[PDB]
């Protein structure tokens, strides 16, 4: 066949992964295209204020079955998709099915029980993607995702803006608000038996930038996907906050800084 | 005062 | 011989009574609790007369059972008092026939608590002893999960039983959903049956789920659906829901 | 010898301080922490002057106890609580302040991470107008599981506003009445269980009435101690005491409701 | 157009 | 209705 209509069919044995992926992006991005390519099943979208960007990839080798006839895009209301995936059991096998310019997407949930559920959602017509540069960052911090999540929630109780600075002393998160000021300093620490417990700091040049904590706290919705989080900083770029998706991909969040007028 | 920059100030439209 | 009627019930598993009240207090606002030799029962409808609850706690499950009395009860009030009982407490109920009040005693296997609240003065329907076209027994947890999931998609569930299995279907603004379970999950099908029901009421029925790990759904094209939860090994709560029809 | 008064307290079990603040921040808005050779203490009345809280963290419970003079720190307890909520439950907490200083510093050290957090908060000027508590003789004392006492206060308060507490040879009885009906809960001595014991010393029968609203604020100290002690005399406020590990206490004093004469 | 029936359409008043 | 007493009725400054 050559005049085939594009078609997508994905069978993911660990359905819980896809549920956690949607929970990681649905509050940041309302509607977006899921893109289909040889490499895998991906999404790139900004938040509605254009302050943050999410770039997501689920690689083809993580699916039990991976058909991506040509380069489909599925225009998806992420909240509606999330609502349908919330009906999958954490141990369900999940199958996504859609036609190139099709009007609906079908989700199949199969239990490993003789229970089979079919959910059918309307698609939307959605676009223009940004080019992400392959830059060299001035500093990279890797740390346990739960520790970063705790730090962001704690500081956000004190103020709205966090200064992240990397120096020879370590990584410092600072905030000031109506009730006082807070400074949290992590130094490099690899004195651990499990490397995902480490705090690793690689500084090529010192860097200090300011960011809205509200966005940082939405990023930490991806914590259940990844024992680890990597924060990449340079004074000329958004910060990058990267989570692993099991062993089959990633979610990267980019956040534009706050700067003096 | 601080100003919130945008992603569009940094990345091109590809 | 000319004595005033008296009810005294002693239930060692007091938590069952707590769970029973939670199962029904949001469906029915007030109802009579009826007293008979068979046991402690209740029948009542919701305000729109679309759903009916029939409850029975058999006499054999009370360590003490003394009783044809009725107690008109504000169910949410009774639940406010029962909520003050510990989950392991022994619970006693005591009342007089035309009595003003009911006393609940919560007894720890030290602590002894007495709660007393006012009664009310509150016409039953006859439940035909009919045979059903299809009966499904399934985990109450899975039924509760299905009703909640579908109700996030639409307002109306189609339940159908065929040779293939039992299906639950809904359609709503954001899309459509079908859930098929094949024959534990037991299906006994005299004749295929398919009926529509309001998920709002089904969702209310699943508040009985902590009473039993299994739920039973009896269907007939000519009857309300019956959703039954066993009350430990000493009784039942049966919910009847009138269908939506052509 | 002409030293500036300093305060520096290091507490290994930081959580004790987190729970202490949760125990009092809703009863009292602003209060002085006082610094003596005996320990770190606080006394304050609620704004209606019906309840009084007295707490003591003894100097021996602190890994480092520096309290240079008769120093007082005036503080908004809700703000302090908000800062202490950012301490992990196993964090080591250090408080540092100057006698007439403008701010107080809380340092949170992780015992296992190499994370150091500095939180700084404004102090305020509060007039120390302290009441002397006489060393009096109680007519009855009751010790019981804190969770049992808390359950009783919540259950009764859903029935009515006022609890009658009585001790007799039969035991301790709690009673309330309201719109929906009446409730009596009787507890008898039970030592054949250890923190689940009920222990009652009755020198003379006592019976007094109290507002449940205040009792329910007292039970916010429940996570401090698996037990609680209630001391009654016909001539005194009731005293409700929770132990702070084995390094001190919080005592709540509540004036009774009495019959008019 | 489905119509919601009533319990009293099926059971009588004993 | 009972009368709420105050801490100041029992303890002195």
């Amino acid at each position: 066949n050559l005049y085939f209509q594009g078609m997508l069919e994905l069978r993911l044995v660990q359905g819980s992964l896809l549920k956690k992926v949607l929970e990681s992006i649905k509050d940041l991005v309302n509607d977006a295209n899921f893109d289909c390519s040889s490499t895998g099943f991906s999404l790139q979208a900004m938040d509605s204020s254009h302050v943050a960007l999410v770039s997501l990839l689920l690689r083809s080798e993580g699916f039990e079955h991976y058909r991506c006839d040509r380069n489909l895009s599925m225009g998806m209301n992420l909240g509606n998709m999330s609502k349908m995936l919330k009906c999958a059991g954490n141990d369900d096998i999940i199958t996504i099915k859609a036609d190139d310019g099709g009007d609906t997407v079908t989700f199949m949930f199969e239990s490993p029980q003789d229970k089979i559920a079919d959910f059918e959602m309307k698609l939307m017509d959605i676009s223009e993607h940004l080019g992400i540069p392959d830059a060299e960052y001035h500093s990279i911090v890797r740390m346990p995702s739960n520790e970063f999540s705790r730090i962001c929630k704690d500081l956000s109780s004190i103020g709205d803006t966090v200064v992240i600075s990397v120096t020879k002393e370590g990584v410092k998160f600072s905030t000031a608000g109506d009730i006082g000021t807070a400074n949290i300093v992590l130094r490099q620490n690899t004195t651990v038996d499990k490397p995902e417990d480490a705090i690793v700091i690689e500084m090529k040049e010192p860097v200090s930038l300011s960011f809205a904590l509200r966005y940082m706290n939405s990023f930490t919705k991806a914590t259940p996907l990844s024992d680890t989080v990597t924060i990449s900083l340079s004074s000329e770029l958004p910060v990058v906050v990267e989570y692993k998706v099991a062993e089959m991909g990633y979610i990267r969040y980019y956040l534009a800084p706050k700067i003096e007028e | 005062p601080l100003v919130q920059t945008k992603i569009i100030d940094f990345f091109r439209i590809q």
